[PDB]
């Protein structure tokens, strides 16, 4: 069948499942930016933008 | 005249009677009769919590809070002695009354900074 590194080459002509592949990878770094910017505000400290600011 | 049922629930009970604008009159004190505060009533608007100073050493600064408490902040029915002093000066001896009140305000951010809102023995 095909090899490990070939898999997703499926996609190549079904542009349906290229779209939803696309979609899913969409989905998937939207989620990041979410769940980075719920961590981040869950330990950020905005008590001293002087000496402790964003980029300490 | 409104009752308590006009009142109930619409957060009149925690807000100090006014006087209309016209009242700009005089209040003799005849400095031979004694006399009281029949009724000391106090309603806070604001609430200012002084930031603790990030180490600058510069002025810390009061800030804004968000009340969490709800309507149940006012000191009222205060009463007490009103002194007439030897130099013509007024001395409020607060007696007793509903002279206390636990409030909590919240910082930007969301530190909570409960106090004992009060008078006590003013
Ligand atoms: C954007 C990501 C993405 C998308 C949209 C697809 C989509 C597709 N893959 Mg591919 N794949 C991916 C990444 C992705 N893959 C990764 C990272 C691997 C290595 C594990 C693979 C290995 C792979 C194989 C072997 C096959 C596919 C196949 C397919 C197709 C059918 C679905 C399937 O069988 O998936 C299977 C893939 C997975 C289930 C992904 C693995 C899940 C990982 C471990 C993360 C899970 C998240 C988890 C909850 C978080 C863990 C947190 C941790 C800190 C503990 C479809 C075109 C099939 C295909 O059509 O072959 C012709 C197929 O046989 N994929
Ligand atoms: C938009 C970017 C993009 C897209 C859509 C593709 C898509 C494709 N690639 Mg290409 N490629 C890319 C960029 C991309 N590539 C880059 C940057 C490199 C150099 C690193 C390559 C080097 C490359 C080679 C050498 C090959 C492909 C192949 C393929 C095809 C099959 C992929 C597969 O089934 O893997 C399946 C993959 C897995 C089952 C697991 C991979 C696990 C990786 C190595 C580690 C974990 C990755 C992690 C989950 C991703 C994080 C995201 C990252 C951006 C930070 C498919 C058409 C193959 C092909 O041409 O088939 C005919 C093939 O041989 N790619
Ligand atoms: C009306 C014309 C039109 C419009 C507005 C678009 C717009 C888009 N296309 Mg293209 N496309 C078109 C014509 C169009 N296309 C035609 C005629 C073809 C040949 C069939 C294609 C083939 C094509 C492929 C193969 C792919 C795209 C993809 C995309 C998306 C890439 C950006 C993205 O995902 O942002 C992020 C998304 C958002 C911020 C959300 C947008 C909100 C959507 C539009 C509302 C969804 C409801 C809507 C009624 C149904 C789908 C609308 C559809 C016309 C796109 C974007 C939505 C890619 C994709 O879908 O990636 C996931 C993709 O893989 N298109
Ligand atoms: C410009 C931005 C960008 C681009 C071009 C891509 C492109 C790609 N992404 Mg996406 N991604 C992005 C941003 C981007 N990503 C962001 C911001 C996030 C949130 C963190 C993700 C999360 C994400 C996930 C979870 C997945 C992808 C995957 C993919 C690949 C899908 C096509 C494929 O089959 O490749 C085949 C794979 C390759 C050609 C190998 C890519 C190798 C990368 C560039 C470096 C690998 C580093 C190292 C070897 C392994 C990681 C270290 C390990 C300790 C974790 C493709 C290379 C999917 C994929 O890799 O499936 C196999 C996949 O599962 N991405
Ligand atoms: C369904 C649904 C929902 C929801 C959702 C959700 C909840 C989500 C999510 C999500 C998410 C939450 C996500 C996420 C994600 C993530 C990711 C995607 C990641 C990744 C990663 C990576 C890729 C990495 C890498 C690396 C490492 C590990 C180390 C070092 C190096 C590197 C960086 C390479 C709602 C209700 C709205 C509605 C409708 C339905
Ligand atoms: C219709 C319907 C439904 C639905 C559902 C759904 C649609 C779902 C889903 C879902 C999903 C879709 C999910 C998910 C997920 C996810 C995940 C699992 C993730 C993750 C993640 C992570 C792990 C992350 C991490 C991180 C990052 C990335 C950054 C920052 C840091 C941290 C570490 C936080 C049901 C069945 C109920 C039933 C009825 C109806």
């Amino acid at each position: 069948g095909l090899p490990w590194y070939r898999v997703h080459t499926v996609l190549i002509n079904d542009p349906g499942r290229l779209i939803a592949a696309h979609l899913m990878h969409t989905a998937l770094v939207a989620g990041w930016a979410g769940s980075m910017a719920l961590y981040e505000l869950a330990t950020f400290d905005p008590s001293d933008p002087v000496l402790n600011p964003m980029w300490r | 005249t409104l009752t308590y049922d006009d009142i109930v629930g619409t957060g009149l009970a925690n807000k100090c009677p006014t006087l209309d604008d016209t009242a700009r009159g005089a209040y003799p004190i005849d400095s031979s009769q004694t006399y009281r505060i029949a009724r000391l009533c106090l309603q806070p608007t604001t609430f200012l919590v002084k930031e603790e100073p990030k180490n600058k050493r510069q002025e810390a600064e009061f800030v804004p809070t968000k009340l969490v408490t709800r309507e149940t902040t006012s000191l009222d029915q205060i009463q007490g002695e009103l002194k007439v002093n030897s130099d013509g000066s007024l001395t409020f001896v607060e007696e007793d009354g509903i002279d206390f009140q636990p409030v909590t305000v919240q910082m930007a951010g969301g530190e909570r900074i409960p106090l004992l809102f009060t008078v006590k023995n003013l």
